[PDB]
């Protein structure tokens, strides 16, 4: 279960903590101190899933959710049939979110490679915990975070996105936005600038990056390089869940109305809000 | 109805999709081995590519995948245990050997050249009209190992023509030779260029390459396989 | 190790002119200036810019589309200076009534003008199509760019012009404002009976999301690697070095499946595309064949 060139690279070392205990791999997968802790939260966090189904009385995967506790219950504990075993796996997902990064830079040791990969995770995480954590905290419920459900954390996204009016006006959502449609964007060329040189024309050569950037620059005047369109990738996509983050810690706490009235700032402003003939003002 | 057979005709394209995605991510690094070198017996449940062929430009031949896979280059590491899936230990010195973090790929020992033909990494004084633009210059610097002592001074920047940025620092240890350092592995600092992968006495041991105005593929990886893989290998010194 | 994003030291050599082969030259340009700004992320040379007989007729068309919107503006506006600044989120030009529909006889004031714009917008972006494949064939390259560009003008030509002719009118369609193309977008999912249900819908953040997770850790990759110079993509196909085989065994031992280097790009431009493949088909449908994805939902045909 070895690629034709992995065996230089599996030397022993670069664990993190416990030393060469975790030290091996199963099959391709690296185990790792972390790999037994990320196997143990989400096998845990997997059997109270299904007790959660027992509960409720389902099996079928569309139907099985997992609600967090009421409003009346604030930040306090729940009882398991009631929110609370939501409260204990959100506890075990995050012990498997933590663990799966922190065994990713038992990894990166190894291959003596920079922690970008990881780092680059961590943001994910930084946004699974605005909702479930920051913003529940700071609202005092734990019935402000979403529930388990395949199709029941999209009803979530509706209820509390048109609690406030069309959720498309949160000043941080359309940022957010920008950077997903840009990242998509961003990735579509690279994508294929890459393979268009790799595989020219029908029995032509191999072509070089400098026929890469003569297309861009040819195409729309300005080649970002190929270092620089990786570092736009990582910055695109984080600066995307990063407002996505922003854009829900503010929502409820520091506003809580309607966010369409959040633009009447500009529109009322001194020396042109007095101004008639405008007829949207 | 309509909809439906678009969900389903989709659900479908996507199956054969990921098939034919994942298979072509089996061009390289297959046929997977056992740990002692033989051919494994399950192989993934994904069949091998049909065999594309690549055109090198300039006339360097013409590579085809997947092709016969073999390290050509000693691998010294010896089992730590007797089932798989467990390290594998150095019989040696893993920097020198190149194992590890330390490890390099037996790559053309010829350069990457340009769309034009010529030398893609050239020193900047073979460089026609190249000058340092922005920032600190650090040529002239001396680079210090991380131990906090000092092993040379930089006595140039090799440069990549095409796409125009710093790749290698030309330094010059106490003895009189050069070496050259993977840029990505400095920090130019005010006053010295500071190495965080190595110490002093590792700097000598960095490969050296043969004709002094280029470096080519095989002799750049021994040099970046050295230098990023003197991170976990040299701990021997260096703090703040 | 400094976590190579930026770059400690500036290098420049004369003007890049480009590669030639089959491509005409004199077109392109003189070379604009060096922007040091720029040189700190990516190159820092501006230029030159090839325009042809479709860059030409493209730029000029978008032009006359990106006018024929703000002089409606302005007429709202009263012609006055500080009410454009104030409402300029808010000004729209929506297309023809219903009680038109396709007929090219709507009056400039209440729907002409829509037609107007949409002409001008619509020759230009097929006027830039057929630029990104002219310049892929100039340089004897691969045409891939011209495809995932018409995913891209797959979900434009279904929002504003597919879906209209199939709807019968133009009533339909997008109009061209800021905060009006955000609320055309509320209404439709609330028409429909929330989009989400909507399965094409749901396929195309899947990839949306995709895109944001597979470009985070592409870019993180090859700047962890760059240390064994990665960024070098090509070369790496043609010839693995460590930085290739350090790369496929991080997402191997992370996760089990493998990636190569060029076998990863095959991915990127896929889980790009599949946005507005799936999101196209998921709005052609919508209203044409769908008229409530809830109740569709509940029968599932
Ligand atoms: C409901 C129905 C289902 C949902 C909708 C389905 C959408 C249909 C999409 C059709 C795509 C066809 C794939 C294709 O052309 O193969 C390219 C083919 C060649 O690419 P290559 O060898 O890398 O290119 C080098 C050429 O020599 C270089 O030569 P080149 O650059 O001329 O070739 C470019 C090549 C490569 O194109 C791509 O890889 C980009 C694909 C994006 C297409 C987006 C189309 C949007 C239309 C709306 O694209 C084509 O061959 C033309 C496709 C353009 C269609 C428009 O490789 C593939 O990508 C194979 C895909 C196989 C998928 C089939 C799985 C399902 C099978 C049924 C079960
Ligand atoms: C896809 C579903 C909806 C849609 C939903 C949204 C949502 C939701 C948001 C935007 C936002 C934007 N939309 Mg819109 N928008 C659509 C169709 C379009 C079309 C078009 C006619 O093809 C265009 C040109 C725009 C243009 C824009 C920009 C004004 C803005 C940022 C986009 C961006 O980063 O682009 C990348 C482009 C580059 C050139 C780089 N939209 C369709 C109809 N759009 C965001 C915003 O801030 O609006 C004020 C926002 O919140
Ligand atoms: C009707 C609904 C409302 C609305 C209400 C909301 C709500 C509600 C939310 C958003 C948020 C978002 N909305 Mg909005 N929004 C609407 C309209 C839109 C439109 C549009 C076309 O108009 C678009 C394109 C968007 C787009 C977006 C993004 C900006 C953002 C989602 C990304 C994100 O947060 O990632 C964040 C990334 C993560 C959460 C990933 C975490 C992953 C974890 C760490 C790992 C999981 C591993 C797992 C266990 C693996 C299992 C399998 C393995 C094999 C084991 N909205 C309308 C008006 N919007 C969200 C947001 O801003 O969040 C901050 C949000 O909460
Ligand atoms: C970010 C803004 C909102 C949000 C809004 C939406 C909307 C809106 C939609 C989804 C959709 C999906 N969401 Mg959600 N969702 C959020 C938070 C989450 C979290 C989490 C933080 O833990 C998870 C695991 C999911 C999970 C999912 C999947 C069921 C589905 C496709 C995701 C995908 O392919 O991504 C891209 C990632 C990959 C391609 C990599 C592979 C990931 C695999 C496929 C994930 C499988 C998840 C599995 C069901 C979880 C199993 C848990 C077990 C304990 C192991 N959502 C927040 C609250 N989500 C879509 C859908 O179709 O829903 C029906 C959809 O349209
Ligand atoms: C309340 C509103 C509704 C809703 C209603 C809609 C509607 C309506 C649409 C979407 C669409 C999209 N929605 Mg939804 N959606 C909602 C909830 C969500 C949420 C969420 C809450 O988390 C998310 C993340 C999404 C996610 C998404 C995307 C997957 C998808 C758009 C892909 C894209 O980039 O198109 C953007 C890409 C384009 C528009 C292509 C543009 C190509 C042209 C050629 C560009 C021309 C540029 C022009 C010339 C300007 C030049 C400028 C200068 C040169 C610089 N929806 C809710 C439930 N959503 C679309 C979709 O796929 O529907 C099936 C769509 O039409
Ligand atoms: C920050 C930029 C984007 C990002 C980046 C990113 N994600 C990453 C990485 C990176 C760089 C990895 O290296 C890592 C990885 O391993 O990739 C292969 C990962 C990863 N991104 C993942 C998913 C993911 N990323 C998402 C998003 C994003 N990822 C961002 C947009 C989403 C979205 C949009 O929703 C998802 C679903 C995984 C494939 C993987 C991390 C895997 C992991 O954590 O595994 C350990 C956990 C388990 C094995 C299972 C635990 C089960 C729990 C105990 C039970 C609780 C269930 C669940 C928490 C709630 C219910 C689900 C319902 C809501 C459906
Ligand atoms: C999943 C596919 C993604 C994608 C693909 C894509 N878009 C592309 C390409 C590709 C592959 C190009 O080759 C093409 C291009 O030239 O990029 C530099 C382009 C492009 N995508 C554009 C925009 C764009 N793409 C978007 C979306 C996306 N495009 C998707 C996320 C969006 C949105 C809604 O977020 C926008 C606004 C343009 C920058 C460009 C095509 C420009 C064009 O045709 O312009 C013609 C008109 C003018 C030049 C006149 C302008 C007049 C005023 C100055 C304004
Ligand atoms: C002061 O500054 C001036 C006035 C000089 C210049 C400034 C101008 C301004 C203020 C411009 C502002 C422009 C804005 C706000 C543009 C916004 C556009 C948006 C958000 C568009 C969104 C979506 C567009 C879609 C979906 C378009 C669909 C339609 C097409 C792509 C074309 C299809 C058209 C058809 C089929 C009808 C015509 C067909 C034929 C055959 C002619
Ligand atoms: C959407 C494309 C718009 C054109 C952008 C061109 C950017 C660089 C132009 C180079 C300038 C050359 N010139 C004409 C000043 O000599
Ligand atoms: C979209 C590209 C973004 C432009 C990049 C901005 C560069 C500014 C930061 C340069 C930092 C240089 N410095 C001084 C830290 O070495
Ligand atoms: C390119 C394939 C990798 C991503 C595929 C996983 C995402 C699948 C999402 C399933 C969506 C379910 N549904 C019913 C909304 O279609
Ligand atoms: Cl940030
Ligand atoms: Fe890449």
């Amino acid at each position: 279960a070895l690629l034709s060139f992995e065996r230089k690279y599996r030397v022993p070392g670069g664990t993190l903590v416990g030393g060469n205990l975790f030290d091996f791999w199963v099959g391709p997968f690296y185990v790792g101190f972390f790999g037994v802790a990320t196997f143990f939260f989400a096998a845990l966090g997997i059997i109270l899933i299904a007790w959660s189904a027992v509960l409720q009385g389902t099996w079928n995967p569309q139907l099985i959710s997992v609600y967090p506790p009421a409003l009346e219950y604030g930040l306090g504990g729940a009882p398991l049939a009631k929110g609370g075993l939501w409260q204990i796996i959100t506890i075990c997902a995050t012990g498997a979110f933590v663990s799966w990064a922190l065994r990713e830079v038992e990894i990166c040791r190894k291959l003596g490679i920079g922690y970008h990969i990881p780092f680059a995770f961590a943001f994910a995480i930084l946004a699974y915990l605005t909702l479930v954590l920051f913003r529940p905290v700071m609202m005092g419920a734990w019935g402000y975070a979403f529930p388990y459900g395949i199709w029941t954390h999209l009803d979530w996204v509706s209820n509390t996105g048109y609690t406030y009016g069309n959720f498309h006006y949160n000043p941080a959502h359309m940022i957010a936005i920008s950077f997903f449609f840009t990242n998509a964007l961003a990735l579509a060329l690279h994508g294929a600038l890459v393979l268009s040189a790799a595989n020219p024309e029908k029995g032509k050569e191999m072509r070089t990056p400098d026929h890469e950037d003569t297309f861009f620059r040819d195409l729309v005047g300005y080649s970002i390089g190929t270092l620089g369109i990786h570092r736009l990738g990582l910055l695109l996509s984080l600066s995307a869940v990063f407002f996505s983050a922003l854009c829900m810690i503010i929502t409820g706490t520091i506003w809580f109305d309607q966010w369409v009235d959040w633009w009447q700032w500009w529109v009322k402003l001194p020396w042109w809000a007095n101004i008639p003939g405008g007829i949207n003002g | 109805d309509l909809a439906s057979l678009a969900i389903y005709s989709f659900w479908i394209f996507l199956a054969g999709l990921i098939y034919y995605l994942q298979t072509e991510n089996m061009r390289e690094g297959y046929p997977l081995e056992n740990e002692d070198g033989t051919p494994a017996a399950n192989q993934g449940p994904f069949p091998l590519p049909k065999p594309k062929t690549f055109i090198l430009p300039h006339g360097r031949g013409t590579l085809t995948v997947p092709g016969p896979e073999s390290e050509d280059r000693p691998i010294a590491l010896a089992r730590t245990a007797v089932s798989e899936g467990f390290p594998h230990a150095p019989t040696g010195d893993p920097m020198k050997d190149g194992v590890g973090p330390a490890s390099w790929v037996a790559r053309r020992d010829l350069p990457e050249l340009d769309g034009h033909g010529h030398n893609k990494i050239k020193p900047m004084k073979a460089a026609a009209g190249f000058h340092v633009s922005a920032g600190k210059n650090p040529i002239g610097l001396p680079v210090r190992g991380c131990d906090l002592e000092i092993a040379g001074k930089v006595v140039d920047i090799w440069v990549d023509i095409p796409e125009q940025m710093a790749r290698f620092l030309e330094v010059e240890l106490k003895d009189g030779s050069t070496r050259l350092l993977p840029m990505q592995m400095v920090k130019v600092q005010s006053n010295r260029v500071h190495v965080n992968a190595l110490s002093s006495d590792l700097f000598a041991g960095i490969p050296t390459i043969k004709s002094p105005t280029e470096v080519t593929l095989l002799e750049e990886d021994k040099i970046c396989g050295y230098v990023a893989g003197g991170l976990m290998y040299a701990a021997p010194k260096r703090k703040s | 190790e400094y976590q190579n994003i930026f770059s400690q030291v500036q290098v420049r050599g004369p003007a890049d002119l480009g590669m030639t082969e089959d491509v005409n030259l004199a077109n392109r340009s003189g070379v604009g200036p060096f922007s040091t700004l720029l040189g700190w992320f990516g190159n820092a040379q501006l230029g030159p810019i090839y325009l042809g007989s479709l860059g030409v007729l493209s730029l000029f068309s978008g032009l006359m589309w990106f006018f024929t919107i703000g002089i409606w503006f302005w007429y709202q506006a009263g012609w006055n200076p500080a009410v454009f600044l104030r409402d300029l989120f808010f000004f729209s030009l929506e297309p023809p009534a219903p009680e038109y529909g396709l007929s090219f006889a709507a009056p400039l004031k209440e729907g002409g003008l829509w037609l107007i714009a949409s002409f001008f917008m619509f020759v230009a972006v097929w006027s830039w199509w057929g630029r990104t494949y002219l310049r892929a064939q100039a340089l004897g390259m691969g045409k891939h760019t011209a495809w995932a560009f018409l995913s891209a003008i797959w979900l434009w030509m279904v929002l504003g012009f597919i879906r209209p002719i199939l709807m019968g009118s133009w009533s339909e369609a997008v109009p061209y404002g800021i905060f009006s193309h955000l609320d055309w977008t509320n209404n439709f999912s609330l028409v429909h009976g929330n989009l989400f249900y909507n399965p094409f819908h749901g396929l195309s953040i899947a990839f949306l999301x995709g895109s944001a997770l597979l470009f985070a850790m592409h870019g993180a990759t090859i700047l962890a690697v760059s240390r064994f110079g990665g960024e070098r993509e090509l070369e790496q196909i043609a010839d693995r070095g460590t930085a290739a085989e350090r790369a496929a065994l991080f997402v191997r031992w992370t996760m089990g499946f493998n990636a190569t280097m060029e076998g990863i790009h095959r991915w990127a431009i896929w889980m790009a595309v599949l946005v507005t493949l799936t999101g196209g088909i998921g709005i052609l449908l919508s209203g044409t064949v769908v008229d409530n994805w809830y109740v569709w939902g509940q029968n599932h045909g």
